[PDB]
């Protein structure tokens, strides 16, 4: 019957300014609700949904993925490793209502986007044209990694969304946004200092801070900080493989060059599984807040 | 402006960066006891980007207003990480706290 494709198919009569509008929805939204969290903002968790609606593709047989917006039924939503990501569900929530006309994986995706934008991380290349599919094409429970692993673990885990060793240590320097929270994922503190301001700091703290191995009020074990900050063991061992290290190394002493790799690794992660055709628009890159005048 | 809600503001916004306390440690960034009326990269065993110490400005409620507003935008080339205070009410109240907490 053949393999499933995915073919991009722009919202009809929408373009390159529709989209801009969302964006800065979204961004005048990350601008002004800047109380959630503790004053993190709602940006990191922006992030790690795109990642997660994203991070279910098999490229196998092109299962999950943020194509078909399927985030929005329950057996997905209800995930225990997607727990915390109903925050910006409902972040997202009167934005789609302003914009009815989008996919819902487009909005998830273009939500990551702008948070990374507005975070001032580099500029990431959009790409519209996902559409929303049936309740029955939402992938099963258990295709997120979990973070009680080694690095062998994560090369493996990231084969399948095609994603080779410079693109899992450029992704995974996201983990400089934000935090964990006990109640969602049994591990709980800041990653690092600056949370909602994208820089390549999850590089230097890892390599500059003195880190300890210790157990949490959930009995799960993390890498603390005297400096107060912690590590999930699947990020600590970015530094225990020697081909990581050196990638490590590299984004620590070079952001430019960690802001372009984690660029193409993360429109790749949210492009995973999906087919543009000929007639396809040119892939976006969108004005933030700052240069826009606010 | 509020001090104690000041307060709280620095202690989600600044605290994993700043202490107050006079003797206070450096931590990623500098102590700021008697921040106020001293010049800019001038604290005593910090190291600084020399583009905070080519800004050379006195600190006073002002210009630390406009700074926190967006700090890459007051100091091109700073290391301080910090997306910026958007809302004047909270500017008020943080610096309103930092007056007499660095005191
Ligand atoms: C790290 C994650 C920081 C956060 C959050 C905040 N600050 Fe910061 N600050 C930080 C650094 C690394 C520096 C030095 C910048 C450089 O280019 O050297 C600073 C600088 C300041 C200063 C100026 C100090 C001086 O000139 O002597 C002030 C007054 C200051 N920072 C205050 C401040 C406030 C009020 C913050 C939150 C509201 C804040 N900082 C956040 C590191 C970080
Ligand atoms: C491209 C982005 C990205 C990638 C790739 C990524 N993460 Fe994260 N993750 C985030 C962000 C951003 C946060 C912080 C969210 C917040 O602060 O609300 C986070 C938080 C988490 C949390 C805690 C969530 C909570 O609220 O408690 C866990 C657990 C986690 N990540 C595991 C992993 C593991 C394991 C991997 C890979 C092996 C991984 N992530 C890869 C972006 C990413």
């Amino acid at each position: 019957t053949t393999p499933l494709v995915h073919v991009a198919s722009v919202e009809k009569g929408r373009s390159y300014e529709d989209f801009q509008k969302v964006y800065n929805a979204i961004a005048l939204k990350l601008r002004e609700d800047d109380e959630y969290d503790n004053y993190i903002g709602y940006g990191p968790v922006l992030v790690r949904l795109a990642w997660h609606i994203s991070g279910t593709w098999d490229k196998h047989d092109n299962t999950g993925g943020s194509y078909g917006g399927t985030y929005r039924f329950k057996k997905e939503f209800n995930d225990p490793s997607n727990a915390g990501l109903q925050n910006g569900f409902k972040f997202l929530e009167p934005i789609h209502k302003e914009f009815p006309w989008i996919s819902s994986g487009d909005l998830f995706s273009l939500g990551g986007v702008t948070a990374v934008q507005e975070m001032q991380g580099p500029k990431i290349p959009w790409r519209c044209g996902r559409v929303d599919t049936p309740e029955d094409t939402t992938p099963d429970n258990g295709r997120l990694p979990d973070a009680d692993k080694d690095a062998g673990y994560v090369r493996t885990f990231f084969q399948r969304l095609n994603m080779n060793d410079r693109e899992v240590v450029a992704l995974m320097g996201a983990h400089a946004l934000g935090k964990t929270h006990l109640k969602n994922s049994g591990y709980e503190g800041p990653f690092g200092a600056a949370n909602n301001v994208f820089t390549n700091e999850f590089y230097l703290n890892l390599l500059n801070e003195d880190w300890k191995l210790e157990k949490n009020d959930a009995n799960n074990e993390q890498w603390d900080s005297k400096s107060g900050y912690m590590m999930l063991p699947t990020d600590y061992s970015l530094i225990q493989d020697p081909k990581y290290l050196s990638i490590v190394k590299e984004y620590a002493n070079d952001q430019d060059k960690f802001f372009k790799d984690f660029s193409k690794a993360f429109e790749k992660l949210l492009e995973n599984g999906i087919t543009f055709p000929k007639d396809a628009p040119s892939p976006f890159i969108f004005k933030t807040l700052e240069e826009q005048g606010l | 402006g509020s001090a104690k809600k000041g307060a709280t503001l620095f202690k989600t916004r600044c605290l994993q960066c700043h202490t107050v306390e006079k003797g206070g440690p450096h931590k990623v960034g500098p102590n700021l006891h008697g921040i106020f009326g001293r010049h800019s990269g001038q604290a005593e065993g910090y190291s600084y980007t020399d583009a905070n110490i080519k800004k050379n400005v006195l600190w006073d409620e002002n210009n630390m207003s406009e700074y926190l507003t967006n700090p890459k935008k007051y100091i091109p080339g700073t290391k301080m990480a910090f997306g910026g205070l958007k809302k004047e009410k909270d500017r008020n109240d943080l610096i309103t706290y930092l007056k007499k907490a660095c005191e």
